[PDB]
């Protein structure tokens, strides 16, 4: 792994939001995301 | 100075013309390719953010519904006024209501993708955040490059566009998007504002809360300051809780134990930002 | 897999007669590039351009078999060739035919790139001497989506990726102004003897300004420098990415191995070199 | 990763100055005397 020549990187941009100690943040990180989707008032 | 005014056109810019961005984005996972086609038809916007390599993950957006496809998973729609990660956030954003605590700093002129430049700094003033640093088109007025950098001048990521043009009318492939036969619409609670007895006593200046939820049980509470977000977690704290310090690129997690609680900032922050916050999360 | 070698030649037909415009990356530990490469062909003559995207504005062009290089402050000036080098891998230009006797080519499938399904070979010496490469080719136009350079154990030295292109079989406008412009002006026997070359490679030239021999197998090129002095003269490795240069000394003589070479293989020609 | 631009780049004209001597040659050499 040199991040550089990595072209298909882990959670690329266009990946779907998933809906649903380590686990629990793993948990707490995809439901950081799927709120900032829920909530992108622009 | 000029530069605000010149944000408010980049942003402008994004949500009204038609145009296709064939960009890469670069950060520690490594370089990807995308795509992403901008267009309005009859008074809504269209959108569509595509994988260029291996599996077609792709995003779609149809007025305020986003749409999302994986190859193997069962599409599904919320709503949205935009595909987040599509762009960086920093384009999504009203400058507007960020003049108040961000500065906007000019940088001078220069030459990305074979065209000249506006090159600015956008900065918290309370030098709390992660900064943005943005080229922009002189004449579309579209977004080049992006670069995120974290407090000490190092790059996060960065969003590099290597071809675009922009058409006066739309393209055939949007035109099929309305009619697109797009995935049902999924319902999600929306709009909670929870009630509950601990508050962050200090935040950077320009967040606000976005949401309030009580969603094994989590009280979540998400913050934004219009370009940054993340959300402050609390929990009762367990036999074997710890602090935590892990950093995923430009997302932060933070777990702070105190008082029986376990805390934990999860979001766009400097570690420091993340820790100094839940340490000041006053109980009852 | 006698397809792939058909596959192979599809695409450098494809690189040789087709107009078109690649938008791509170049990428290597010093960095990631962006340029582009356009290509056309007007009264049977090849015409192309390949510019760097962002900062000063360096272009190659390509006319007949004459090569322009602009870049701002310095001069510009001609060379003769075929083709520019550094535009495209040198995989795009190899004649596969050539080094058929000292290269298997082997498909390993077919995978989406640049949103095209792709062919996917590798080319690689027999020998296992050199560094070996692998395609990624549009299914459908022929042209080269992806290549990655990588070393005899499989370090990624170099990629070329696609991020944007089209194919038009109507020539482009500026490649018509390229076709009238007026571009800048134009611009051996030796004593010892390399005694293990990696099969296919052959000498093509000769010079002195030291003793110097270039070699070439189709794909890959190096040169094999030879001077006798030495002030601090000393035994070296080095790689510049996929540039190699391996420096040794022996009988009063400083052997200087600079190119497209692993380091082993490079030492091992410094040292098989006998002297006259 | 995040360097815009490589020093030495494709569309760059053709002790430690004895290397990069050597290097500057060959690179001047293959394309002088390319092939086809
Ligand atoms: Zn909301
Ligand atoms: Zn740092
Ligand atoms: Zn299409």
């Amino acid at each position: 792994e040199t991040p550089v020549f990595n072209t298909l990187p882990m959670m690329g941009k266009a990946s779907p939001v998933s809906l649903g100690q380590r686990r629990r943040i793993n948990a707490m990180l995809q439901d950081y995301e799927l709120q900032r989707r829920l909530h992108s008032e622009q | 100075p000029a530069s605000g005014a010149l944000l408010q056109q980049m942003n402008l810019a994004s949500q009204s013309l038609n145009y296709e961005l064939s960009f890469i984005s670069i950060n520690k996972q490594g370089v990807e390719s995308l795509r992403y086609r901008h267009a309005r038809l009859d008074n809504r916007p269209l959108a569509q953010l595509l994988q260029m390599d291996g599996p077609r993950r792709e995003v779609v957006q149809r007025g305020n519904e986003i749409s999302y496809f994986e190859p193997g998973l069962e599409p599904f729609t919320l709503n949205g006024d935009y595909i987040v990660d599509s762009l960086p956030s920093l384009i999504y954003t009203d400058f507007k209501r960020l003049s108040p605590y961000y500065d906007f700093i000019s940088v001078g002129r220069t030459r990305i993708a074979d065209r000249l430049c506006e090159v600015i700094r956008v900065v918290a003033r309370d030098g709390t955040r992660y900064s943005y640093i943005v080229w922009m088109d002189t004449e579309s007025k579209l977004p080049m490059r992006v670069d995120l950098l974290d407090r000490d001048g190092e790059t996060l990521e960065q969003f590099r566009v290597i071809a675009f043009n922009v058409n006066q009318d739309i393209s055939s492939s949007m035109q099929t998007l309305a009619k697109a036969n797009l995935p049902p619409l999924l319902s999600v609670p929306v709009g909670e504002k929870a009630k509950f007895s601990w508050t962050p006593t200090w935040l950077p200046q320009g967040f606000s809360e976005v949401s309030s939820s009580r969603r094994m049980p989590i009280e979540s509470r998400l913050y934004s300051d219009g370009l940054f977000s993340f959300s402050v977690n609390v929990n009762r704290a367990t036999p074997s809780s710890t602090d935590q310090m892990l950093r995923t690129g430009r997302r932060t997690v933070s777990t702070s134990v105190r008082d029986n609680a376990e805390i934990t900032i999860v979001g766009e922050l400097p570690p420091q930002t993340a820790k100094r916050i839940a340490e000041n999360i006053k109980f009852g």
